[PDB]
This record gives structure tokens, C-alpha cells and sequence, in this order.
């Protein structure tokens, strides 16, 4: 058997996956998440996959910081990957606008408050249940010159030159966060 | 898409992305300024990879840039939803649920065992002393 | 122990004292009323083999009460493998001449079966250990139990995580490694033979013996325990067997 190598971290929403290499000729994993002070349980149990997803098991405490180890079978030899503090290091996903209506010389650009894979009291939480206030989101729109604009809830409300139109795209950010503070633009959208 | 006569049309994103395919040209004339068109292009291109309907038992699939997300049925997990949390009765996952001693079996669904001064109760998972002082107990907190 | 607290009179009904003369030697582990397991390396420089004594019901070594139960050691079984001095196989079933009485103040720890302590209480994170052991490194001992909660190891990250030293012993397939690295809390020298004891629902089991280890809470060093699991057939084998004439027994082991 040969340990894994290069476990890394995928995760967007909380969706959370390790991965890891290589590609298994012989031996079968086990993959083993634990918090530092906690006991040790096993996911994805002799699986040939060279990944595991750990979303069920982080999404108990998205503060905790999660450490795994992948176990080769043909005590086994295994692997540790890269500590994981969800919180402060998932993926915020691509956000969506979610709409805009236009009163008079200002604009309501609306984000869609994205859901999450945090799962509390039978329904999933949106990434402002979990962020509360540390998540904001920017808007970069522009007169059909960039313009940008920023917000501590889901909404913007802007002035706009009556006639022209306008293109908004958003994005989701953790200002507090060192890692991963942004997500991806949206689609653009126009009025 | 591009009808006979239709480019002497200004452009629209409406009637040209929305309502038909647009190219990156007629996009790309339609916003005029090249990073106006590439931010555009990035989403309107991607394509929706939630097409193959990838989440299983139930799951529900969610778009994103090159990949998606499968919000899964509370028994289920994995990166598609094809993990059955009920199908995991064995010893090596959490002592196959048993109080003490867990025995796999092929096939079959695993079975517990207790150690000597216990016996099973009907739950067949746990179990309790026949004796008065069982190994492993602290009389002064029991 | 080191870094550890007192363990309340009577919250570990199952810590053997070892006397040898009457003086402190090691600890050990009532597994049954008439067995008891503790360390092998305990017993490298012992003259007096029939001045062994066992104690149980013990806390406080400076005030006698009812709950103390005394008993001769009637046998000392050490596997063959064990080589006085030195680390490797360092495990010994005590045979008391007399069953001590079980009370709310002596209480056996389980022995588990091999596959459930490998399988599942070898991956709880957390287990006790205790004795009257040194306080300190070079310290001198306790007067009361002492206690201490300590995080287990897989090797693999011991060895990654211990700086090498002038040839030490190596971390075998029977032993493991719990405690810190930072030089906070561990077991100690006067603690050896004690158990390390892991809680499972409900129930705690014998995973370990106070064995080893480089000093006592050395930085970048953790402690060193027998991997009991090791010898679980070992040791029901030997509880069914027939007394044998002298104290001192080496039993082949496999
Ligand atoms: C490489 C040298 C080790 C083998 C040696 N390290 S040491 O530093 O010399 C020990 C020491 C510490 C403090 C004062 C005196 C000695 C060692 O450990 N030798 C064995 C006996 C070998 C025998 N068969 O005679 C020993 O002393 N075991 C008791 C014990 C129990 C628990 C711990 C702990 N939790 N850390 C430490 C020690
Ligand atoms: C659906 O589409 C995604 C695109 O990445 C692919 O990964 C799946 O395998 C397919 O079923
Ligand atoms: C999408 O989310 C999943 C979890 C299920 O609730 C589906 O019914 C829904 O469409
Ligand atoms: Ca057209
Ligand atoms: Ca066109
Ligand atoms: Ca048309
Ligand atoms: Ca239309
Ligand atoms: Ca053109
Ligand atoms: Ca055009
Ligand atoms: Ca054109
Ligand atoms: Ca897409
Ligand atoms: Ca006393």
C-alpha cells in the first residue's frame, strides 16, 4: 500500500469534500475527522474514491476546527490533511441577483440570500443565518465608468440617471476572513 | 443568433441572450467595453452543470461556475447524494451502534455483545450488570 | 503524575498500590478480584520475591481507613519476550494469593477484547491516567492519587511530533503514545504499572499501562504506554492456567 498525499480541502457553502491521491490500484481508504479535542470517526468506509465527503460532520459546528486522516489499505499507514475551520475558510458560492426594482432616481438591487449546507431544525441555513454580520456583499454596476456600492444585508439602494440603463453584477464577502473573503462575480444583470 | 437583415438592429441583450443563444460578438456589442463583456460572458457561457441531474435520492442540485452542489435528503450524503446513511450498520462506524463488543457478519446486520458481569438487554444494542459490581463502573457515581 | 489533580477517594476503585518490603514500588490495575496487571519493568531489581504486596481501596498514603484490602502477590507472570531494563513488552499479570473483596471502594477495569479496543476505544481521544508517582520530573511522590486526562497517538504523528534523541528506544506495535509535548502534564517513573483507562459509553476499559518515556512531561516528548491489546489473549490465557510453584513466571508470548 502507499498513504495518500495531497489531501486537499474542497468546499463552497459548506459543502465540504477532502480529496486526495492517487488513484487506487489495490488498496481501499478510510477516512478518520476529528476536532482537536474530540474523538475520532470514521466516514467513507473502505471506499476506492479518492475523496470523502465531511460535510454532515463540519456542519455541527462550522467554528470548530476539523483535522481528517486517510487510511490505505492494500496500525495502516495513513495521511493527515490540512486543518479545516469552516467558517473562516469555505467557499462563499456565486451569488445571484436575485432582482431590482427602480423607484423613481434610485434602484433596489436585490441579492438572493443563498443557502447553505448548515442544516438547523430541519431546513438549511442561508449564508446569512450562519455569517450574520460578517458577511457583506458589493455591488459593481455601471451606466449601460465602474460604480461600486456596498451592504450589510441583501439589498443596495442607488441612485440612478433617469433613461439610461444599467448592468449590476454582486459579489459575497467576509470582510473579516484572510482567506477566501470573496466569492466569485455573479451574472451580470441589466434593467 | 444572427437572421438576415436583424444586424442593421441596435443591439439588445433582451431579444439577442435572453430570448435566442448570443455569440461573445453580438454580446460583446451589445456592452461595447471589453471587461463589461468578459464579466457577461463568464456566467453566460459556464453552462449549467446541473443538467446531468447529478444529486440522487432526492437531492437537490445548485449551479456554480464549472461545478454544482447537491443539498441532500437528511439520510444522505456525498459529494451526489448516493451515500445511504442507513446502509452503514457495520462495526468500524461508530461500534456498529452497539454498547460493548460489536461482531460484523457477512451479509447479515452486525451484532452486540457485552462483556462478562452484562448481559444484552432486548434492544440487542446495550447492555447491563448481573453482578453487583460490573468491571468499568464507579459505584460512588452510579 | 505530572500536571494531573487528586482523583476523589473512591473515583478510581480499580488503581493497584505495589509494595515490595513494605516500601512503594509501582501501581497496578484490578482487572478482576484476582487479577491484577501493571508494569514488567517493575520487577527488574526485585530480591524479595515473596515480600510482593498488593493494595487495593488505596488514596491517601498517610491515613489508614476500611476501605484498603491487602494481599500477597502469589505470582508474577511476565511474558518471555520482556528484557529486564529495557521497554519493549513492558506488561505482568499479578496472581494475589487471596480475591479482594469488592466493595464501592475497589472495583475491577474491564478487560476489553482486542478487535473493540483496536477498533473503536483505541480512537477515543481521552484517557486516564493515575498513581502515586512523582509530581515532578526527578519530584518526589504523591501522598494522594493523582490523576490525569491524556490525548492519545498514533505513532506515525508520536515519532513526527518527538525529537529524536541519542538512540532511544523504538515506539513498538505494543506500545502507544498519550499526553502533551509541551511539558504540562504526563505520567511518571513511580507512576509505571498504573492503568490508562479509557471511558466508553458507560463503561471504562484498560487500554494502556504507565510504561516509559524520556523523563516525565518533557518538552517535545510524550508519554509511553503498553498497548494492551497486545496481550488481551495473552492474559485470559494465563488466568485460566494453573498456578505454578515460585513467584516469578516468564510466559511465552505470542
Ligand atoms: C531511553 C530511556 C528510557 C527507557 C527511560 N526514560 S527515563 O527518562 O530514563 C525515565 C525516568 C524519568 C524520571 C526519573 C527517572 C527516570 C525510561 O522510561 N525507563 C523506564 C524503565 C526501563 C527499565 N525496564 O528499567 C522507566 O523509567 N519507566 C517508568 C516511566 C513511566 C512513565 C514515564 C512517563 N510518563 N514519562 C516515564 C518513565
Ligand atoms: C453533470 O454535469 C457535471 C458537470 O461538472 C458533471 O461533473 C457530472 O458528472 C454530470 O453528471
Ligand atoms: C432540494 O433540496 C433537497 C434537500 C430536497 O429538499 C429536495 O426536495 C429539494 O428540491
Ligand atoms: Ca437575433
Ligand atoms: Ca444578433
Ligand atoms: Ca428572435
Ligand atoms: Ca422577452
Ligand atoms: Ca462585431
Ligand atoms: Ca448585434
Ligand atoms: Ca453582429
Ligand atoms: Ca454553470
Ligand atoms: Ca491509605
Amino acid at each position: 500500500t502507499v498513504a495518500a498525499y495531497n489531501l486537499t480541502w474542497k468546499s463552497t457553502n459548506f459543502k465540504t469534500i477532502l480529496e486526495w491521491e492517487p488513484k487506487p490500484v489495490n488498496q481501499v481508504y478510510t477516512v478518520q475527522i476529528s476536532t482537536k479535542s474530540g474523538d475520532w470517526k470514521s466516514k467513507c468506509f473502505y471506499t476506492t474514491d479518492t475523496e470523502c465527503d465531511l460535510t454532515d460532520e463540519i456542519v455541527k459546528d462550522v467554528k470548530q476546527t476539523y483535522l481528517a486522516r486517510v487510511f490505505s489499505y492494500p496500525e495502516p499507514l495513513y495521511e493527515n490533511s490540512p486543518e479545516f475551520t469552516p467558517y473562516l475558510e469555505t467557499n462563499l458560492g456565486q451569488p445571484t441577483i436575485q432582482s431590482f426594482e427602480q423607484v423613481g432616481t434610485k434602484v433596489n438591487v436585490t441579492v438572493e440570500d443563498e443557502r447553505t449546507l448548515v442544516r438547523r431544525n430541519n431546513t438549511f441555513l442561508s449564508l446569512r443565518d450562519v455569517f450574520g454580520k460578517d458577511l457583506i456583499y458589493t455591488l459593481y454596476y455601471w451606466k449601460s465608468g465602474k460604480k461600486t456600492a456596498k451592504t450589510n444585508t441583501n439589498e443596495f439602494l442607488i441612485d440612478v440617471d433617469k433613461g439610461e440603463n444599467y448592468c449590476f453584477s454582486v459579489q459575497a464577502v467576509i470582510p473579516s476572513r484572510t482567506v477566501n473573503r470573496k466569492s466569485t462575480d455573479s451574472p451580470v444583470e441589466c434593467m | 443568433a444572427n437572421a438576415f437583415l436583424e444586424e442593421l438592429r441596435p443591439g439588445s441583450l433582451e431579444r439577442e441572450c435572453k430570448e435566442e443563444q448570443c455569440s461573445f460578438e453580438e454580446a460583446r456589442e451589445i456592452f461595447k467595453d471589453a471587461e463589461r463583456t468578459k464579466l457577461f460572458w463568464i456566467s453566460y457561457s459556464d453552462g449549467d452543470q446541473c443538467a446531468s441531474s447529478p444529486c440522487q435520492n432526492g437531492g437537490s442540485c445548485k449551479d456554480q461556475l464549472q461545478s454544482y452542489i447537491c443539498f441532500c435528503l437528511p439520510a444522505f450524503e456525498g459529494r451526489n447524494c448516493e451515500t445511504h446513511k442507513d446502509d452503514q450498520l457495520i462495526c468500524v462506524n461508530e461500534n456498529g451502534g452497539c454498547e460493548q463488543y460489536c461482531s460484523d457478519h457477512t451479509g447479515t446486520k452486525r451484532s452486540c455483545r457485552c462483556h462478562e458481569g452484562y448481559s444484552l438487554l432486548a434492544d440487542g444494542v446495550s447492555c447491563t450488570p448481573t453482578v453487583e459490581y460490573p468491571c468499568g463502573k464507579i459505584p460512588i457515581l452510579e | 503524575i505530572v500536571g494531573g489533580k487528586v482523583c476523589p477517594k473512591g473515583e478510581c476503585p480499580w488503581q493497584v498500590l505495589l509494595l515490595v518490603n513494605g516500601a512503594q514500588l509501582c501501581g497496578g490495575t484490578l482487572i478482576n478480584t484476582i487479577w491484577v496487571v501493571s508494569a514488567a519493568h517493575c520487577f527488574d531489581k526485585i530480591k524479595n520475591w515473596r515480600n510482593l504486596i498488593a493494595v487495593l481501596g488505596e488514596h491517601d498514603l498517610s491515613e489508614h481507613d476500611g476501605d484498603e484490602q491487602s494481599r500477597r502477590v502469589a505470582q508474577v507472570i511476565i511474558p518471555s519476550t520482556y528484557v529486564p531494563g529495557t521497554t519493549n513488552h513492558d506488561i505482568a499479570l499479578l496472581r494475589l494469593h487471596q480475591p479482594v473483596v469488592l466493595t464501592d471502594h475497589v472495583v475491577p477495569l474491564c478487560l476489553p477484547e482486542r478487535t473493540f479496543s483496536e477498533r473503536t476505544l483505541a480512537f477515543v481521544r481521552f484517557s486516564l491516567v493515575s498513581g502515586w508517582g512523582q509530581l515532578l520530573d526527578r519530584g518526589a511522590t504523591a501522598l494522594e492519587l493523582m490523576v490525569l486526562n491524556v490525548p492519545r497517538l498514533m505513532t506515525q504523528d508520536c515519532l513526527q511530533q518527538s525529537r529524536k534523541v541519542g538512540d532511544s528506544p523504538n515506539i513498538t506495535e505494543y506500545m502507544f503514545c498519550a499526553g502533551y509535548s509541551d511539558g504540562s502534564k504526563d505520567s511518571c517513573k513511580g507512576d509505571s504499572g498504573g492503568p490508562h483507562a479509557t471511558h466508553y459509553r458507560g463503561t471504562w476499559y484498560l487500554t494502556g499501562i504507565v510504561s516509559w518515556g524520556q523523563g516525565c512531561a518533557t518538552v517535545g516528548h510524550f508519554g509511553v504506554y503498553t498497548r494492551v491489546s497486545q496481550y488481551i489473549e495473552w492474559l485470559q490465557k494465563l488466568m485460566r492456567s494453573e498456578p505454578r510453584p515460585g513467584v516469578l513466571l516468564r510466559a511465552p508470548f505470542p
